[PDB]
């Protein structure tokens, strides 16, 4: 079957609103490119065949941006769909308006609108099929990390997890946030139910991409009362079962703050997402031709330097 | 002669002027028009000895190979053809110039000005050294006519050539003259600042026309002929310090400009 994806267009989060009264979040520039255009070409790139755009505020600007891009062609391997609704008020809305239009069939990604990323899945899901198939469909998520360190500038206080997994078989056992704590506490159950790998890891760099299955939609539907994906992980580990990857050469980050921004902008440009670089001209547009020089320094057409003006490092 | 009545454009060359004086004076005819055209070339290159002038003179009559109306039709696309090879040169060379380089001259060279305003329009930054050439001052004249192309200019003694090497990223010259074994003949303070970039490891670039290329096979110093070297004004270099040529015939090595004057048949 083809490889399907959903993309939630949409931030219902109010991170980003000293700006956001004139443009949405998914279109603010990063490296002159918009942050949607990043995550479509990572999923064209990641091999999705088929990606749904859920717009619900702003939708006629982010509707009309879609159309001029590349990606919107009739030459292309990624059909791009955009769904606009102005009932929307947070992701498990668009989750059970996608279980009640039945648009999936099989697994299928869950990205946001400003992920930057260059991770190729190939292996994770083929393990995630396997283990699913194995167990008779016991295996509903299997979301994505990458190894990094604590003291990192891209691990923002807002966006740092600590979880509990098993050494053995990855599976997630404990989800929790630690935004404003000093003392994190660990349940139990762990220990006392179970053996073979009960290892905490404090090194994970929460990238927000998951593979989901078709049935996620429908335990979104059935508890009305789901938001968030991070509620939902935290509510299913009550009782299903979560899974988890690990990258350690790729990157991922999802922009949530400015800290967050500045920091996944200042990696694009260090070329820490190649080949997802400003010189690759990714985008296929005439406007954002640009050469690469010394120190990561990138030149355009008609950059007009004058004389005494230093690029100390890498400037765009 | 007539040669000198034609200098009243300093923008063209001597070898040109001779050229463009020949073309001028072949309508005067009232085979046996060899003899005249080699005593034309022989009082041409009498007033001024230069072996520019000399290889001009052969390669414009040895289109040769009533009866005149073709002979005549030859010189004047002759004279455009050189009058388009400076900025066919300038557009194969200006590309070799990056942002902040540093760049040394020894004199006055009209091609190395074209090349040097060509990149100037190509938006890019560069500084230039330049030779004072003491014998006659050249390489002052040609700052002052660099002064106002807005590029930052420099005139050095020409003792203080290998004092400011380790300060230079490349070197460009021009050439009165390519030998058949590759090297060049130019002013006198040629060799020896080839000599210091080579042992510095500097790239060294040489521009010149099709019509400079003699039938000369020097081995040093002193198998130049002595009727143009006249305190010597012209000297030769090695073909092994130089690293790249850059003609209106396109990019060659030194070791391939050999077979282009075998081909040309001067």
């Amino acid at each position: 079957p083809p490889l399907q994806a959903v993309l939630v267009a949409d931030s219902f989060d109010r991170r980003f609103f000293p700006i956001s009264k004139d443009q949405p979040r998914v279109l603010l520039p990063l490296a002159n490119v918009a942050l949607i255009d990043y995550t479509l070409e990572f999923l064209t790139a990641t091999g999705v065949q088929e990606t749904f755009v859920f717009c619900c505020w702003k939708a006629a600007q982010i509707k009309e941006h879609l159309l001029k891009s590349k990606w919107c062609r009739p030459t292309s391997l990624n059909v791009v769909r955009i769904i606009t609704s102005e009932l929307y008020r947070s992701l498990g809305d668009v989750l059970r308006d996608v279980d009640a239009k039945a648009l999936v069939r099989s697994d299928f990604l869950l990205v946001y609108g400003d992920v930057i990323s260059n991770i190729n899945i190939t292996r994770a899901l083929e393990e995630h099929r396997l283990r699913r198939k194995l167990e008779k469909n016991v295996s509903v998520m299997t979301m994505i990390f990458k190894e990094s360190s604590p003291s990192h500038p891209t691990r923002c206080h807002e966006d740092n997890v600590v979880v509990a997994v098993d050494s053995t078989t990855n599976r997630v056992l404990h989800f929790q946030k630690t935004q404003g704590l000093r003392r994190f506490a660990f349940p139990l159950s762990l220990f006392q139910g179970s053996s073979d790998g009960v290892e905490v890891r404090y090194d994970l760099l929460d990238c927000h991409i998951s593979i989901c299955s078709p049935q996620v939609a429908q335990l979104f539907t059935d508890n009305f009362d789901y938001q968030t994906r991070d509620d939902f992980v935290r509510g299913l580990l009550v009782n299903n079962q979560i899974h988890m990857h690990v990258t350690a050469k790729e990157y991922g980050a999802r922009v949530s703050n400015l800290h967050m921004y500045s920091a996944v902008c200042a990696d694009v440009i260090r070329r820490w997402v190649y080949p997802l670089t400003p010189e690759a001209n990714f985008t296929d547009s005439t406007t954002q031709s640009c050469t690469h020089s010394r120190h990561n320094i990138y030149r355009g057409p008609e950059v007009s330097l004058g004389h005494g003006s230093i690029l100390e490092e890498n400037v765009l | 002669y007539f040669k000198s009545q034609m200098k009243e454009d300093p923008d063209m060359a001597s070898a040109v002027a001779a050229i463009r004086t020949l073309l001028e004076f072949l309508k005067r005819d009232k085979q046996g028009l060899r003899a005249n055209l080699t005593s034309a070339i022989e009082t041409l290159c009498g007033v001024d000895s230069s072996v520019a002038v000399s290889s001009g003179g052969e390669l414009f009559l040895r289109f040769i190979s009533k009866c005149k109306k073709i002979m005549i039709e030859r010189g004047e696309l002759f004279l455009r053809r050189i009058s388009l090879s400076r900025n066919k040169i300038a557009d194969l060379c200006h590309t070799f110039i990056k942002d902040g380089a540093t760049i040394l001259t020894h004199a006055y060279s009209r091609v190395v000005l074209r090349v040097l305003e060509a990149a100037v329009a190509a938006k890019k930054r560069f500084s230039v050294y330049v030779t004072e050439s003491q014998p006659d001052l050249s390489g002052k004249k040609m700052a002052k006519a660099l002064c106002h192309l807005n590029v930052p200019v420099t005139v050095v003694l020409d003792a203080a050539v290998g004092y400011i090497m380790e300060k230079a990223d490349l070197v460009i010259v021009g050439a009165e003259g390519v030998v058949e074994n590759g090297g060049i003949i130019n002013k006198i303070g040629t060799n020896q600042m080839a000599v210091c970039a080579k042992a510095q490891n500097k790239p060294f670039y040489v521009v010149a026309e099709s019509f400079k290329f003699v039938r000369l096979f020097p081995l040093n110093q002193q198998d130049v002929p002595d009727k143009f070297k006249y305190h010597p004004w012209v000297d030769y270099t090695a073909p092994s310090l130089i690293t790249l040529l850059f003609t209106d015939l396109g990019v060659l090595t030194p070791s391939a400009v050999s077979d282009e004057l075998i081909k040309l048949y001067l």
